[PDB]
């Protein structure tokens, strides 16, 4: 699997948030290239559509192909998912999620100029900019 | 199985319109015909992480009125995580009623209680469904229905969890006219209003109760906490949002006054004598609303 | 039952035959409920030292046997003598479950309760018999026996009332090898080791869990209170006495992880997924150990 | 600058702890390579000897070459520094360092099987294994 | 000659511009040339009915810098005030007092006789000493108090500090105000009407970046989390914090001020920048408070 | 003085030559008072962790040099960062004496106080330099020297910040033999013993005071906190680490008894009559050690 046209300062973010370097496969990375884009290449690993969708909030107009069979096996652009878990933090400090050993979860819906993220636990809605600011 | 058997009661958004009618009907039936031993050999945990004697007594009384056994605690103002605590308690008991100072705790309980259902007795600012079910069953008993009603809501509409849940719940019924009577700094939030617009539900704002008193079926008073504003603005504005018996001349005969309780200055005690006073009967109906909820969740076949 | 109307104060006071009776009754009450065995009985839940963890388990056991409960949980303050208190309460009720912040208090209750039995829910540092009984019933249920077992005890072995009681109780069974994994400042006391030597029981010391993980049937984690040393010395050495899921590769399939609770940092949450996690089932077994104990003391006939 | 023979699962660690991806230069990375080894390469950027020393605890047997002069200008292995700042966290929870806006600082000294790290503030010594666990 | 001799300092509304000019001038003079024994043999009462260590330390330091002796008290978080002041006014020569009830310093005035009363804040009502130090800081850093671009950010609805500062700056000429606050914590109407009735220019803005280019003073206030729900807080907080990256458009003369303490309002990377002046602001508190005490306790100040 | 405008944070930071300077100045200030050496100076007595014992001694030293004092003693609660606090206070005053419940806080103050010196009144477990300096001055005054002395240290040697600092400081002097008298669970730590071995300094362990009483010049009692073990283990072993007057038969005539204070059970009151009692005179010497320390940091010339 290979990811193309990653924005600037989103490659290392994707590697960190999605824990891509927590494997034993051959991984190759490139930052600030001609387009200032970023590129991630990882051998012999398949991402479902959800994991590609989970990249939409951080790298929206990007491409995800597969080249573990020495050829362009599959094409894929990231569409926006209905739920985003395990990477976002609830801006509501009183949310029970923080202290406890659960996974954060936010429901997604498109607005004009904005993306609303409703927490699964505290049932509070936030703009994605506020969730991603922290 | 009824549609609520062995399901958790966390949010009013999670309860469908079909579900709400079931709980209300079961409440009235349990009220009309007691079932004192419907939950014998059952042990329920009254887990009030945030202490609330008003709410705990109502819940635990409902528990006993169905012959259930009670264990619990009321903490004063936790090292062990809530997950660990509930993971333990879910091995002790058959149902968990819990009140928590952090939003989403009853939901987090669901993920660690296994097949022990978790009922929410309010999780901070988020949800308080039993109060809304208590409110609805009272409105239904006094108006005969939940549709085509004129409902006024007075007090702290910005921070009142009770009125947000109750407005949402009434929006699942048809032809309801809403009147929001609150000072500007405590107005009904936008997310409630658009929701009313998205279902084409009629709602209006009003500066005082005088405007709407003639054509209301429900007058719903909330507790205006003095801490939300400075004592100056409070004293300035409180006059437009209290209720005296003198304000009830034009009110309809069927109209009832409701209040989650406790009342401080909102409702003068001369209203208690009037036949529109129903806030105490409202609290009393809490027993049946929570009785119904417990029964529906802990038995499949309810001989109603 | 030879325990009828006798008090449950210390684990030294319980004979080996007695322990077998409680365990058997626990399993029987667990398999087939007896909801009304103690109907019309009134038990006093007297938590002089407040403990919600312990009280909920006890009172649930009481109610699971259809008994009514009265009690109290005093707030942290340190008037009426304990003797006077028990002399009064023993006129109200049929059994007294009590937790006290002073050692020997449940024993003192015995001398003023008459023939009203007194069950100890822990009197500070010495005894806590119900915790040991639930520990045993859990070990026995998961291992099929209490003899010839490899039992590791990790954490604060110097100040752990739970592990001293549990070691003594397991020392009344045969062929058990013990592994004590604790920092030197919180080592197992001398009087426990001498007790094991006087019965020719095998025991060994270990610096870490890695040494013993392969050949253990029971891993018993305790809460190392950060207060026992300065936060620095704790942080320096604690790493060898916490438990991560990655440490469970060589562990035996039948092996279970146990913990009195609550866990702070000792047990990482990745263990919960593994089938070795039994600290929650352990707490659940508390209900049956205490149901049995109450029944044996307030009834003669296994109904 | 180019770094060779980075230990396994330490390449992404170095990028994270030392904030190496916070630049506009061309960055190229590889993890789980032939030796597995790792490689970090960043164009037109030189780290001094002290900054190379700061990798000693994380990449002990590693090599640092240079490719800004179109040839391998210099070879260099990381020696152990006297102080390690801004990356380590004090295991002492009561340390003032945590709450406050200061820089963490530890003095370094070798032991036989151990490496002592004395905090600048609370003046308490820890094994490097204990400091790196948290 | 000195219209503030033996007069009380209760409200910023009570001080005329002529009075404010005198206090500022005396502050600057005392700063340049100390007067360590100007108030020798004087005894001042530091009466903090509502405890405030930040304010008490600054006040009492000012007292000692003029060679005065200090007596006082700081009550915990929970006899009529008239009796108290009637008694204390027989002990001391001046009363600096902070009280949790609005108008208390005024009530003290009516029972202190000829002992002057200085207000260290009466809850939501007034806090003149903070405003005077604010003014002296703005004046020192901008060279003037007229024709300035002054932005006020944060909790403008409940900030006693900013109401007094806006009121006080409205007695100077050509000041343009920029109020940057969420709608639920907007600047009150009676302050805006006050600005309109004197034809003073003011505008509202959603964020600090909107105005950063054309500001000489950026005045940050502490948005207390209790005034909104943590959810509404999190939604809106982003537009009212300040990071160093936001100071690219700032003018070279611009300074950042803050009453203190800062929680999340001002990121710590700003302290390095030359726009950080909130600590120097607090440092100026002594001179504003030295001046106020000196002017009040002497008829002839030969400076 | 080579210490002018330098902070007093750790005993490792003070060189041997520096210690000699403070001791000499203490003796000089003691013999001939200098009541106005720090006149017109304002020192901040910042006791974040309240300690009346320590504060009274410090503030008396401040006033004995004619300085004015402002400060606070916070109540037991665990907002504004310590960095922000010192950044503010360092604008008010000329020196900061501070006691803090978190280790390294006085060091953190140094990085935000600028050129305002910070004196440490103890930051929890690590350092407490003024206590060691008063201990030294007392030992030196009563023995005539700090070299070739027989010094016994009794009590809680594991958690005693006072004795670790005092041992390090005496290890900078020559030919001193140390006797450590403590129970095994509260023994002198390893890093102190290695420090003594690396300088070839003689040290020995002892179970009781009787072994060493004949050949000691200094007997240094510490407070064994009952909390460090359970009350039983304390009571069992404590008898070997208290001091009765009957134990002083063979003691040398020049020998003195020292104690940081407060004494609970460690020192029986019959010692007060003996001429070996010097723990109160020790506390009295605290005034002069801290007078000297303040003077050296705020003045160059021995007036
Ligand atoms: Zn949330
Ligand atoms: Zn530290």
């Amino acid at each position: 699997t290979v990811i193309d046209h990653i924005p600037a300062q989103i490659g290392f973010k994707l590697l960190s948030l999605f824990k891509l370097t927590e494997t034993d496969q051959r991984i190759t990375i490139g930052l600030n290239l001609p387009s200032r884009k970023d590129l991630i290449k990882i051998e012999n690993t398949f991402l479902s559509e959800d994991q590609v969708d989970q990249l939409a909030l951080y790298a929206p107009q990007a491409t995800v192909n597969r080249i573990d069979n020495y050829e362009v096996v599959g094409k894929s652009r990231p569409s926006l998912p209905e739920r985003i878990d395990n990477v976002l933090v609830c801006p509501n400090s009183n949310c029970i999620s923080h202290a406890e050993p659960v996974s954060s979860s936010f429901a997604v819906r498109k607005r004009a100029n904005d993306i609303a993220l409703k927490c699964k636990y505290c049932e509070k809605e936030f703009s994605h900019n506020v969730v991603l600011a922290n | 199985a009824n549609p609520l058997y062995q399901k958790h009661i966390i949010s009013i958004n999670d309860l469908s319109r079909d579900d709400l009618n079931l709980v209300l009907a079961t409440a009235a039936k349990l009220k009309a015909n007691p079932q004192p031993e419907l939950l014998k050999h059952k042990v329920i945990a009254s887990c009030f992480f945030e202490a609330s004697t008003r709410t705990r007594l109502s819940f635990e009384t409902s528990m006993h009125r169905l012959g259930a056994s009670v264990v619990g605690f009321s903490d004063s103002a936790k090292g062990e995580t809530l997950a660990d605590t509930i993971s333990v308690i879910s091995t002790y008991v058959d149902a968990i009623v819990m009140r928590h100072p952090q939003e989403g705790a009853a939901r987090l309980a669901t993920e660690f209680s296994g097949n022990v259902p978790v009922l929410n007795a309010a999780d901070a600012s988020n949800q308080h469904p039993t109060q809304t079910l208590l409110d609805l069953f009272t409105i239904q008993e006094t108006q005969g229905r939940l549709d085509n009603l004129h409902v006024a809501m007075v007090g702290d509409l910005k921070y009142g969890r009770t009125v947000h849940s109750l407005t949402q719940a009434l929006a699942k019924f048809d032809g309801n006219r809403f009147y929001f009577i609150a000072p500007d700094a405590l107005a009904m939030p936008q997310y409630i209003l658009d929701m009313l617009d998205e279902k084409g539900i009629a709602w209006s704002l009003h500066s005082s109760i005088e405007e709407v008193m003639a054509e209301v079926d429900i007058l719903y008073m909330t507790r205006v906490q003095k801490e939300r504003l400075d004592p100056s603005e409070y004293a300035n504005v409180k006059a437009q949002f209290v209720l005296r018996a003198s304000d009830l001349h034009n009110a309809k005969a069927n109209m009832k006054v409701l209040h989650p309780l406790p009342r401080v200055d909102e409702i003068a005690t001369d209203v208690d004598k009037t036949p529109h006073a129903w806030y105490f009967q409202q609290a009393g109906n809490g027993i049946f609303a929570r009785q119904a909820l417990l029964a529906l969740v802990l038995n499949r076949d309810l001989v109603l």
